[PDB]
């Protein structure tokens, strides 16, 4: 119905470019429309789509269709059973440059991360991130150039900056966490307290009146 | 009389009730059974004694602070001195009991390097606490024993642990505080904190999905100490 | 140790937050048999408030866990045993202060101000015994609490101003006794209201009294919800 309407829209607009991704995830959690949209994005359209989202430009017909196919895919997916660690490198700054440590912010575009640490850090790259989340979509069975094993996070996904630091080379080294995980996430139960870290963590009118 | 399961539950109850002397006694008895502690049991033992020793370190600092500010009175000075020495005596017994558990059971029974570093770090910590109240010859003994335990822990951590491991990072923090506060070496403190920080930020891809926030928190403490100690 | 040494030791123990030491020092001062100064009385009161307070808090936590557990009989026996251990300590603390009150503090009190203070204190520690007591013993501690509070209230209404902080503190603790121990919100609100009304009628520079008056008013609005 709605899936078929969007799937047809993608084939009418991108032809064989959309259709090469058909059936690439036989563990069919996602519709044909979603698998083609995730493929079109992962393979090449990420650059033009994310540029338009980030700049606040109106999306053309093709971009509109890819964006609704990806939104629908995230709606069906939800949170995974375990926290996944992924990596991301950019030649310059990103949307989290502005976000201070311990505070949350988000990228207006979709957030591509990789399970492969290599196809991320460090030569040429200006900001290197380690991401922890549950709501990412694994697209490695749809599109996998350079065997990047990509995990995509939804556009405008709120991320907490757990750490923002700079290398002695000038490389920004960041740790991001999906805000929706919680604040008790990433803590091994009682270890910080047990580590006995060397760092500092009635009223007054009687006193001798024991007021209940 | 009491089995391991009973003493572990008693310790968890004592913790909630903020009855740390009870928590420490229960975990001391568990340790003296001679078997290697689980991570939960180890953390229970560590939290118990951290609070038991912590209260005396805090009290010692307060009575020491008062001793300086108090007026020129032979009787008043003698009361303050006596009271500080009473706290010192308690602190020594606490540190001696945990150092006894560490030498007799905790360090020799540690089979994984994670636990070995944890307990050797702990040995450094309690000798550091003895150093804070010690003077003369005894101070030189407790100060050397602290550095030796921290160094042995540091050696194993660099060979067997990732630079982001919270146990390795917590050790780097406490050992750098030892150099800064006990050896009065801002240079040695900064050198250690900088190397640990640099090595951890170079390999953030080694962050464990279970303890990543423990790591980032200690990394922040390291960086904050470095910027504070390298002021102006 | 001399009185002067014991009082200084108690002031040192307080700063160091070593309340067991503070209580032992002030217990020894009291056992010398002379009427305590307002400073000494307040030192004794703060010492035991913290010593008993820690056990009241621990008891409430272990009692709360006992109800929420109810899964393993071995776990149930540990909780029961541990709560009874805390109870036995609480009973020892209260018995020591009630011993000081009956043997020295109440018989040596020469001014009504102090007489009210110590009888109020007697009511407080019998109230603490009542919180953990059961059956016959509970009935004895509950009666002794009411009797001490009533005895203090009679002297406070005849010899003290309605705004006196000792009189107001008594009205607060006695109303809490009616509410928590006798489960009588009516008796609780009647006492708290009369004390508040009597104090606001005769206010004519004390933020002291005003703070306790606020606690009484806050309880009245909370209980008449």
């Amino acid at each position: 119905g709605a899936d078929k309407a969007l799937a047809d829209g993608l084939v009418k607009r991108f032809g064989a470019d959309a259709e090469k991704y058909l059936g690439r995830q036989p563990g069919g959690i996602h519709s044909d429309a979603e698998v083609m949209a995730l493929g079109l994005y992962t393979g090449i359209h990420y650059a033009d789509l994310n540029r338009a989202l980030r700049q606040g430009q109106e999306l053309d017909a093709g971009q509109k269709l890819i964006d609704q196919g990806m939104s629908a895919a995230f709606e069906k997916s939800g949170q995974a059973e375990q926290v996944v660690k992924t990596f991301r490198g950019t030649r310059g700054g990103d949307a989290f440059n502005a976000v201070e440590e311990g505070k949350v912010g988000h990228d207006d575009g979709y957030l591509s991360t990789s399970l492969n640490p290599g196809v991320a850090r460090s030569f040429g790259q200006g900001t290197i991130s380690t991401v922890f989340g549950r709501s990412g979509i694994d697209v490695s069975g749809i599109s996998n150039y350079k065997n990047a094993k990509a995990i995509l996070y939804n556009k405008e996904t709120d991320m907490r900056v757990l750490l923002s630091a700079s290398d002695e080379q000038g490389v920004t080294r960041r740790v991001l966490e999906e805000a929706a995980l919680g604040e008790l996430s990433g803590h091994s139960q009682g270890l910080l307290d047990a580590l006995d870290l060397a760092s500092k963590p009635v009223r007054l009118r009687m006193r001798g009146l024991d007021l209940a | 009389t009491m089995d391991k399961s009973e003493l572990v539950q008693k310790a968890k109850l004592a913790e909630q009730a903020e009855r740390y002397d009870d928590m420490a006694a229960a975990m001391k008895a568990v340790t003296e059974q001679g078997h290697e502690l689980s991570n939960e049991e180890r953390n229970l033992l560590s939290v118990a004694y951290k609070n038991v020793v912590g209260a005396r370190r805090s009290s010692w600092r307060v009575i020491s602070s008062i001793e300086q500010k108090t007026e020129r009175n032979e009787k008043k000075q003698q009361m303050g001195k006596e009271y500080r020495e009473k706290i010192e005596a308690e602190l020594q017994d606490i540190c001696n009991d945990v150092l006894e558990l560490l030498d007799k059971y905790l360090i020799p029974n540690a089979t994984q390097p994670e636990s070995k570093v944890f307990y050797l770090k702990m040995k450094g910590d309690y000798f550091r606490y003895l150093s804070e109240v010690a003077s003369g010859d005894n101070k030189q003994t407790t100060v050397s024993n602290s550095q030796q335990a921290y160094q042995e822990a540091f050696e194993i951590s660099k060979k067997e642990m990732q630079p982001t491991h919270p146990i390795r990072l917590g050790l780097a923090l406490n050992f750098s505080v030892f150099y800064y506060e006990i050896l009065n070496s801002p240079e040695k403190a900064c050198s250690l904190a900088k190397t640990a920080f640099d090595e951890a930020i170079a390999e953030l891809d080694t962050l464990n999905e279970e303890s990543y926030k423990d790591s980032t928190l200690i990394m922040q403490l390291l960086r904050d100490n470095l910027t504070l100690w390298t002021s102006e």
